[PDB]
């Protein structure tokens, strides 16, 4: 007398920074769990608006801490594709389930709103530590789907992180990425840059500057 | 007419599941099934199917030596986790109806809930049917049911019809209260059918208090010749079903006779 | 293996770092069954077994089945110094009880940082602007942050959630959102923030043009 149940499946769309950057490889990703050794095989079809494509990859699958598989198929979208609302559908079969699962998954839906980009220079009580805080705050976007970078000198600066998105009361969201430089970079009056893409700015891109001011 | 029992009693059935229609009344073993209207190249008085598929669904009908057609059955052939099984989708009020809630390859489930129109109505720990023996109309609705096993799991909804068959009577009587003594007075129990039901009667009996007036009869009336002061009092009535599986009673109604 | 589920709750912050405040762990038993008996909770702290709990009758559910809830009041200090809280179910549809553990998170406090920033003069164009509030290198992650001018609450403002910092310690920033006259007005606003590890578990830190 077994418990009734079967595998499950999620599906996830891509990354915005792939999304954004018409020269990346954005993928959605259909990933199967608790898949069995009593019924192993897993067959995807895939459908974009109801159409459907061919070109998925299979990942070889993993047996998880758990003695069940985890099995993934990829599919690579077109950049206009998944930002034109394309619907893309994952539909998996398995001999444990009753019949196939089918997720579908798009671009999130509303009018897309264009962020506003703020740079904001460490609060003078923190020109004390030897390391300073550049904030960037990112507010009024729409979908919350969004990559924020920071550079210095056309050089990536990696000792930031970023808040998630998070709903504000109008609708829109925002968020607050954090640059983490040496007291003496600030001081020397090095420029850093917030760079950020969404959907909603124009060519996908746009950057704000933060230095301490000269004289 | 003859009429189909089902066996296992259920209406819905998964893929790949047996059931056994059995037509029904002495005599002759050669029957003829219908099938959505429709002749099949079987007639024993048992159709097995041993092996549902969506070949299977549909209405069946059948006839036995020479009776009439039975009434249909809607046999429905499903997929899925969960099916909300019933014994009947169609009754009327008086009849019994069973539900179940039936996990695929009768795999466990743990908690179940039973719903009626979105609204649960029952919980069990562990996987239990329901028996409804008495219906009447407010247990039609769409049913369906959840249950526990390695997830949640939820059944499809599934339509259950329940027909009232007459509405609770009404004691009338011939003259406007207080009326005189001597004057006579014919009390009504006033119901009416809802159903073409051809050979079927209805029988009444009357009540002064809790006092039986009259027992069960065909009479709807009943004659009070000359009334008394002591006839004073509150007067009802009750209308069943020949075998007593729907009966209602009236409310009371204040009669005075004055001296 | 059919019974009910059973969920322990911690304080809210706020009520853990305010000591006129009244925290409470929370013992929260649901798909309790109409027929099932009287679903009992023992209450321990530290293993030592206490009889203050305040356990509410089942409240029927839209699903039909019950909920019972049991509340203990957990002292400020004892929670601040890690104590553990187990709340112990038993009932008939529950072959063995059902216990369930829970304390402050664990490991070495750290107090926040916390830095008030104006708007952005770019933000100037516009009716309304963001005044922030960047709180940084606290640990454990919970925490409360609240904004007042002139002795009033002010109520429009959004917090993000703590985020691990690569330093292993958690930053927020607090957005209030005024308009723009206000801040131009040089009204003042204060940034509020509870944390264990602050002196008397809270900071405040004001802005004003
Ligand atoms: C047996 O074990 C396995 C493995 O165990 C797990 O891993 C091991 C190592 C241990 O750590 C163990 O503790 C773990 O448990 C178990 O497998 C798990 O099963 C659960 C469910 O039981 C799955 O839970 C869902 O997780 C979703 C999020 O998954 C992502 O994030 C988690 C970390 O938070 C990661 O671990 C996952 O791998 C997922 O990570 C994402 O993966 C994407 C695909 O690869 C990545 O995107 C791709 O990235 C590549 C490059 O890398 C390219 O960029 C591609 O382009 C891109 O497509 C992505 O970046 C990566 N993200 C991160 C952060 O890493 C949750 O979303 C999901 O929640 C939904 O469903 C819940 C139901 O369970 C429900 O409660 C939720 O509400 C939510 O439902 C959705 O909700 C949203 C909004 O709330 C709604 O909008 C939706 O409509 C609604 N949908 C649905 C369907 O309800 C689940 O929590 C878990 O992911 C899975 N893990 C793994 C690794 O596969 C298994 O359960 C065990 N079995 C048993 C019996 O124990
Ligand atoms: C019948 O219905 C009932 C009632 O349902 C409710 O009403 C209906 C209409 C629906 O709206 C329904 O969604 C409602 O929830 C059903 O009851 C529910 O049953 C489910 C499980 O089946 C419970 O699921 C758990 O939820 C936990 C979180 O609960 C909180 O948040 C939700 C909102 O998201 C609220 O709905 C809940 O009420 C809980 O809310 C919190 O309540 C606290 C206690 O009151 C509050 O704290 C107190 O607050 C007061 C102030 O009022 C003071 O401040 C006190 O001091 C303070 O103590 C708190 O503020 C409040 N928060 C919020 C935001 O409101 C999840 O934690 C939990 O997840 C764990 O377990 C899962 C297994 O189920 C597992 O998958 C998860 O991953 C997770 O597992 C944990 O993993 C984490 C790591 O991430 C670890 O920390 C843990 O160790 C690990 N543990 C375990 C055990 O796994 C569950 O999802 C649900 O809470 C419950 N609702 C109610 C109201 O009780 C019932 O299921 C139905 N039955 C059937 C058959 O359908
Ligand atoms: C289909 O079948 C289902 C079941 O399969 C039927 O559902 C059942 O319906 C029953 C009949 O109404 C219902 O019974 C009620 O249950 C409640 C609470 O659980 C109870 O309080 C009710 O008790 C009163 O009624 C009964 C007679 O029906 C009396 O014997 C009793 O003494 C109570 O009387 C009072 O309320 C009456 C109005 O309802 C008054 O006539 C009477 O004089 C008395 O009045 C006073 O006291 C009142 C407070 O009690 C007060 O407010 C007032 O001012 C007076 O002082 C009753 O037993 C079942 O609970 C229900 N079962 C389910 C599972 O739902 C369903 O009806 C069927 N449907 C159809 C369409 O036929
Ligand atoms: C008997 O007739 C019914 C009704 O036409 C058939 O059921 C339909 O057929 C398929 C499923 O098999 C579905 O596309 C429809 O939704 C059903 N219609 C309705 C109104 O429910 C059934 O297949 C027939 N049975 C046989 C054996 O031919
Ligand atoms: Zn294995
Ligand atoms: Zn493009
Ligand atoms: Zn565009
Ligand atoms: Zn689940
Ligand atoms: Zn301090
Ligand atoms: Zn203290």
């Amino acid at each position: 007398p077994e418990l009734l149940g079967g595998p499950s499946v999620f599906l996830f769309p891509p990354k915005p920074k792939d999304t954004l950057m018409i020269s990346r490889t954005p993928e959605v990703t259909c990933v199967v769990v608790d898949v069995s050794h009593e019924d192993p095989e897993v067959k995807f079809n895939w459908y974009v608006d109801g159409v459907e494509v061919h070109n998925a990859k299979t990942k070889p699958r993993e047996e998880q801490y758990n003695s069940t598989y985890r099995v993934v198929s990829v599919l690579t979208v077109l950049h206009q594709d998944w930002l034109n609302g394309k619907e893309y559908k994952c539909k998996v079969s398995n001999k444990a389930l009753p019949a196939p699962i089918e997720k579908t998954i798009s671009k999130a839906k509303g009018q897309p709103r264009e962020p506003q980009v703020y740079t904001l220079p460490p609060s003078r009580d923190e020109l004390t530590k030897n390391q300073v805080s550049l904030t960037c705050l990112v507010k009024g976007f729409y979908p919350s789907d969004i990559a924020v970078e920071w550079e210095s000198n056309g050089q990536p600066e990696n000792n930031y992180k970023t808040t998630p998105p998070v709903l504000d009361s109008d609708g829109s969201f925002f968020l607050y990425s954090k640059l983490t430089v040496d007291k003496s970079r600030w001081q020397q009056g090095n420029v850093f840059s917030c760079s950020v893409m969404h959907e909603a700015l124009h060519n996908h891109y746009t950057q704000k500057s933060l230095s301490l001011a000269p004289g | 007419k003859a009429v189909i029992k089902l066996q296992p009693p259920w209406v819905s059935v998964f893929q790949e599941e047996s059931v056994t229609l059995h037509c029904e009344v002495p005599g002759s073993s050669s029957t003829q099934w219908f099938l959505n209207g429709t002749a099949i190249q079987t007639s024993t008085p048992t159709y097995h199917i041993t092996s549902a598929s969506e070949d299977d669904s549909g209405e069946y009908r059948c006839q036995r030596g020479l009776s009439g057609r039975s009434d249909p059955i809607q046999l429905e052939v499903h997929r899925g986790w969960l099916l909300l099984q019933v014994s009947s989708r169609v009754l009327t009020e008086g009849e019994p109806l069973a539900l179940r809630c039936h996990a695929w390859k009768d795999k466990l489930v743990y908690n179940v809930l039973y719903y009626r129109n979105g609204k649960a109505f029952k919980f069990f720990h562990w996987n239990s049917n329901l028996t409804i023996l008495k219906t009447n109309m407010s247990h039609s609705g769409t049913y369906h049911c959840s249950g526990m096993g390695k997830h949640r799991y939820t059944s499809a909804g599934i339509s259950v019809t329940v027909k009232e068959l007459f509405p609770a009577p009404v004691l009338t009587a011939s003259v406007t209260s207080p009326l005189l003594e001597g004057t006579p007075v014919t009390l009504s129990c006033e119901t009416k059918l809802l159903l073409q039901r051809p050979g079927l009667q209805l029988y009444f009996s009357f009540y002064m208090g809790s006092k039986t007036l009259r027992g069960r009869d065909t009479s709807s009336e009943y004659q009070i010749l000359t009334a008394r002061r002591e006839d004073s009092g509150l007067y009802w009535c009750e209308a069943a079903t020949e075998d007593g599986n729907v009966l209602k009673r009236s409310p009371e109604l204040e009669l005075q006779v004055l001296g």
